[PDB]
């Protein structure tokens, strides 16, 4: 029936601030209401505390947050590791303890950010320890990937490689959505100069308002998680899908906005709308949940998929005879109130594995190496310990990745 | 996190004097003073800096190292000055002693135990210690000497925790000391193993800033100081204070150091506009990112064109947008590929912080690695041997009771630490 | 002598690889620390002694009868102490293991 969330890093837990932002609009849960689904991990206490001060202070339980005093450290060691493990501790009883009174869960979605110490590091394990413990679950994970060009860490190419090889066996299907690529989005398509990361955070608020809360919403498709992973992931890795919206369009300037299922559904292919890097290059498209919500029919959304899948510059791999997963919605994306959005009466997110995102992990794969041969920062790591060890397996491991990606496409 | 912070030598003191003396108002602390703080939020994170003893009295955790009485004391008899603990100095009568090899060895040597004493009261006091910071010169026997040998014990009590150092690199063009090159070749040759981040000042180089980016005519040491201790605020308290994307001291270590050196970096302040006329308000961005990045403005001698970066960390503090900072960025580096550094894909580490100086808008500290200091480090150990060779000032520190290698020894960690600075840089 | 480079590498390290510091426990045990703290050995790891002093051992200083069973003992016996798996370690302890069973093997 239900799932729980955990956000872990400072930024999943910004993300944690706007996805649950976005939910207490929709569902109309003012300030002081019911009680949260989730709990929010870092290792730094500041930004929890940005939590604890700021919106929505009532809401979560201090039981639901985690914090330590002691220090993030932007590296995968210590958080992974070293400093790491103390936490977990807490952090899973949290997720058994608010798991067990819950009635039939289906997993948890957690989210997190390559992306960190603790966004990296920490989470790993405790997905990790998830696989194990809760197994029959379903696991999604959502992350934020390094930008291509504008990865904040320095270290980052690091801690993402071996978050992604950590993780890979534990989750049933991971969420990828690019924090530049995004930018895009905002350059173009709202037109702002300005945004601030809150911005992005809505964005991803919208987008993910469908995948968890809208679907679970009853609704005319109705779409499982478990479909999700099921109908999404070709193989056992691990697979991770990036995430479009189309109707991003500007709140003020601009307003096409009755742009009927077949316009809005056709915004996200074009590589510009991802929320991801990607820009499918040569990307094949494996499979896709679209989700919509708002006023559609489904005739609407069925022959709008057939021309789509017809014009064949989109060229889906051929294993997939068709991979077209619709899922409507009866109630429409909920727009916060003032700031940026279009508030479109319907809005499609649409959800895929694609060929493309081999690209980003050779890229990712790439920085890794650089620093690596050199090594860089690794005394950092070695230091949390973390071994020479964990980063050339798991480079090996990753390595495998990329093979493992373009096997898939490619070739018929 | 708690940080405390270490005045040692005169400079030393005088530099701690004005570093609280911002860093005071930057929390909103009077000279015994309290939270007078015009906003809430300066409140919450002081406890980095200070103790809460009275409720009113917040007094900053920190201690002063120094054989000069003269400097203390003016130091206590000054402004801020009565705030501090009488705890805190930790003064010895003794002579002052311009050796480095009086302070470290024979003068220093006794007070030292006595030093650390406090150094762990201080430590012990409660919460978790993120380390501590340093000031002083490579300066003089008090400057180093001492403070160079305490970071020493510091280092070996808890290692875990990270030092900050700031050092006045002697200042090229003319040096303010005959000693120059031993007392300086001397304290590098320690803080390079033992502390972990260090920071570099010239106060020439403060002149330079000062007196062409500043419309100052009349730069005073208080001036110098005064900019100085605005980097070192942007780095400590500011990411204290919260942020969108906000590093701390280890995110400032882990990001920046490639390797073990610890290596150098040189602070440099966003803002610097004169009183003035020189308020554009061309705050917006860029202007920022120009002005730190320019050869310039960059509080050590050495210029980055020599110039190629290890790290850089960029410390806003403001609200800006992340779209901006981050993209601006790259252009920067795009911009700047010959010097930047290939190896390391995203050169730059970006901490935003909501809040700016409580006075301005819009600021990033800059900090950060760069092979171009070697050149700096070349000038100590030159200096150093042509003294050296000829053995002119020695006999005070042999006297004193010094060894004839260590002399030698000290310089070559400094010269050939110079030497790993340049295989980076091809 | 031996590059700095491989030095630090340990110490800074804030906590080493377990059987690495059990192993700069030995060593420093064959050096006969008393502490068995880290803190004791860290501030002794760099020290200008160290650096040379560890590099030329003088036979007549070590001393026979405690110092010279506990490392005979099979720490080395040890199942995991000995050569191959530290020597995985580190290329630098490497040369070290080929120390241990050397002149000292050879005079006693
Ligand atoms: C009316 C008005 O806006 O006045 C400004 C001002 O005119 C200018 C010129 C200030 C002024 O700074 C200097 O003139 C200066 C003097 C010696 C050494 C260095 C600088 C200012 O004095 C400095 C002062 O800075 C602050 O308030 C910050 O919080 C700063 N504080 C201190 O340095 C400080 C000074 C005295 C006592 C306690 C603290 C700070 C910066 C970084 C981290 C922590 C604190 C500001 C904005 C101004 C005046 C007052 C004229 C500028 O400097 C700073 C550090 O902001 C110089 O270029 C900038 C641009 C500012 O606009
Ligand atoms: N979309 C989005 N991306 C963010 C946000 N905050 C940070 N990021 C991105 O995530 C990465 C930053 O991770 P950090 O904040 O450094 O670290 P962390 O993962 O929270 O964990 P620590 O390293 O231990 O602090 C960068 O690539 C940022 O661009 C946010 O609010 N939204
Ligand atoms: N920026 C700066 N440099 C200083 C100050 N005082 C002395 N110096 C510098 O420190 C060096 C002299 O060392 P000094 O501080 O007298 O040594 P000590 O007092 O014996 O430890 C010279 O290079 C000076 O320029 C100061 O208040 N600010
Ligand atoms: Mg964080």
């Amino acid at each position: 029936r239900e799932c729980i969330s955990i956000h872990v890093g400072q930024a999943g837990v910004q993300i944690g601030n706007a996805c649950w932002e976005l939910y207490c609009l929709e569902h109309g849960i003012q300030p002081d209401g019911h009680v949260p689904r989730a709990v929010f991990v870092d290792l730094e206490p500041t930004v929890i505390d940005e939590v604890r001060t700021g919106t929505y202070r009532q809401l979560f339980h201090p039981e639901q947050l985690i914090t330590g005093k002691e220090d993030a450290a932007n590296n995968y060691a210590r958080g992974h590791y070293t400093i790491g493990k103390e936490i977990i501790d807490l952090v899973l009883d949290r997720i058994r303890k608010l798991a067990d009174q819950c009635t039939g869960l289906q997993g948890f979605s957690v989210f997190h950010s390559f992306g960190g110490g603790t966004g990296s590091g920490f989470t790993s394990l405790l997905m990790e320890r998830l696989s194990v413990d809760y197994g029959k679950k379903s696991k999604l994970e959502f992350s934020i990937y390094p930008a291509p060009q504008v990865s904040t860490a320095v270290v980052e190419p690091y801690n993402s490689i071996l978050t992604t090889h950590t993780t890979l066996e534990h989750s049933d299907c991971a969420f990828m959505v690019d924090n530049e690529a995004i930018y895009d989005i905002c350059r173009r398509n709202l037109d702002i100069e300005r945004p601030t990361y809150t911005n992005l955070n809505r964005l991803i608020g919208q987008i993910v308002s469908s995948i968890t809360a809208s679907l679970r919403f009853d609704g005319a498709l109705n779409v499982d998680l478990t479909e999700f992973q099921t109908n999404l992931v070709p193989y056992p890795r691990g697979h991770f899908p990036l995430a479009t919206y189309a109707p991003v369009i500007s709140a003020e300037k601009a307003y096409h906005e009755q742009l009927s299922v077949a316009e809005i559904t056709n915004a996200c292919f074009e590589p510009a709308n991802q929320m991801v890097k990607c820009d499918p290059r040569h990307g094949k498209y494996m499979a896709c949940c679209l989700l919509y919500r708002g006023d559609v029919v489904p005739k609407d959304v069925n022959a709008a998929i057939a021309t789509i899948k017809t014009k064949r510059t989109i060229q889906f791999v051929d294993w997939c005879p068709t991979g077209f997963k619709v899922g409507i919605n009866y109630e429409p994306p909920t727009v916060v109130p003032g700031g940026d959005l279009a508030k479109v009466q319907r809005a499609v997110c649409m959800l895929s594995n694609t060929t493309a995102i081999a690209e980003a992990w050779a890229r990712l794969d790439h920085k890794f190496d650089l620093m690596y041969a050199k090594r860089a920062f690794v005394h950092w790591y070695v230091g949390e310990g973390m071994e020479e060890g964990e980063f050339s397996e798991a480079r090996e491991d990753m390595a495998a990745l990329e093979k493992d990606y373009e096997e898939v496409g490619v070739d018929s | 996190r708690e940080i405390v912070h270490i005045q040692a030598g005169q400079c030393g003191n005088q530099i701690g004097a004005k570093f609280w003396e911002v860093i005071s108002d930057e929390h909103g602390i009077d000279p015994t003073g309290s939270y007078h703080g015009d906003s809430d939020l300066q409140l919450e994170r002081i406890n980095v800096y200070y103790n809460e003893a009275a409720g009113n009295k917040y007094v900053p955790r920190a201690i002063l190292v120094d054989l000069e009485p003269g400097t203390m004391d003016s130091v206590r008899s000054g402004p801020f000055g009565q705030i501090f603990r009488p705890d805190n100095f930790v003064f010895g009568q003794s002579g002052a002693g311009n050796n480095w090899a009086k302070g470290h060895y024979t003068e220093g040597a006794e007070l030292v135990d006595s030093v650390l004493d406090v150094v762990r009261k201080e430590s012990e006091s409660c919460d978790c210690l993120q380390g501590f910071q340093l000031t002083h010169s490579l300066g003089g026997g008090t400057g180093s000497g001492m403070g160079t040998l305490l970071i020493s014990k510091i280092r070996e009590e808890y290692p875990d925790r990270i030092m900050n150092t700031f050092s006045v690199v002697p200042s090229p063009k003319v040096s303010d000391t005959v000693v120059e090159p031993y007392n300086a070749t001397l304290s590098v040759h320690q803080l390079v193993e033992n502390t972990d981040e260090t920071y570099c000042i010239d106060n020439e180089a403060l002149y330079d800033i000062c007196f062409r980016t500043l419309k100052l005519t009349t730069p005073t040491y208080g001036d110098l100081n005064h900019l100085v201790s605005a980097t070192m605020s942007g780095v400590t308290t500011c990411l204290r204070f919260p942020g969108q994307l906000n590093a701390d001291l280890r995110k400032l270590a882990v990001n920046m150091v490639p390797f073990p050196r610890l290596h150098f970096f040189m602070p440099g302040f966003a803002p610097l506009t004169s009183r003035g006329s020189q308020q554009y308000r061309a705050l917006t961005v860029p202007e920022l990112t120009q002005q730190m990045f320019d050869a310039k403005n960059m509080m050590a001698a050495c210029d980055p064109r020599h110039g190629r970066y290890l790290t850089v960390a960029a410390v806003f503090r403001g609200r800006m947008s992340m779209k901006e900072v981050d993209e601006q960025m790259l252009n920067v580096q795009n911009k700047n590929s010959s010097y930047f550094v290939e190896w390391i894909p995203n050169n730059v580490k970006t901490a935003v912080c909501d809040i700016p100086p409580r006075g301005l808008k819009m600021s990033a500290t800059f900090i950060g690695n760069s092979t171009a200091i070697q050149e700096l480090f070349k000038r100590i150990s030159e200096q150093f041997t042509a003294m050296f060779r000829r053995k002119a000032f020695l006999h005070w520190y042999t006297g004193e009771g010094m060894d004839e290698m260590e002399f030698t020894e000290a310089e070559s960690n400094m010269n050939d630490l110079v030497s790993e600075y340049q295989q980076y840089q091809d | 002598t031996i590059k700095k480079k491989h030095l630090d590498e340990i110490k800074s390290l804030p906590k080493p690889p377990t059987p690495v510091k059990l192993a700069m426990e030995a060593v420093c045990l064959m050096l006969g620390g008393k502490k068995l703290e880290w803190a004791d050995i860290r501030k002794k790891i760099m020290e200008p002694n160290f650096i040379t002093s560890i590099i030329n051992y003088d036979t007549k200083k070590m001393m026979t009868p405690k110092i010279r069973e506990a490392i005979t003992k099979g720490y080395l016996e040890d199942p995991g102490f000995d050569y191959e798996t530290v020597n995985r370690a580190s290329k630098a302890c490497g040369p070290l293991v080929k120390w241990a069973t050397a002149q000292t093997y050879y005079s006693e």
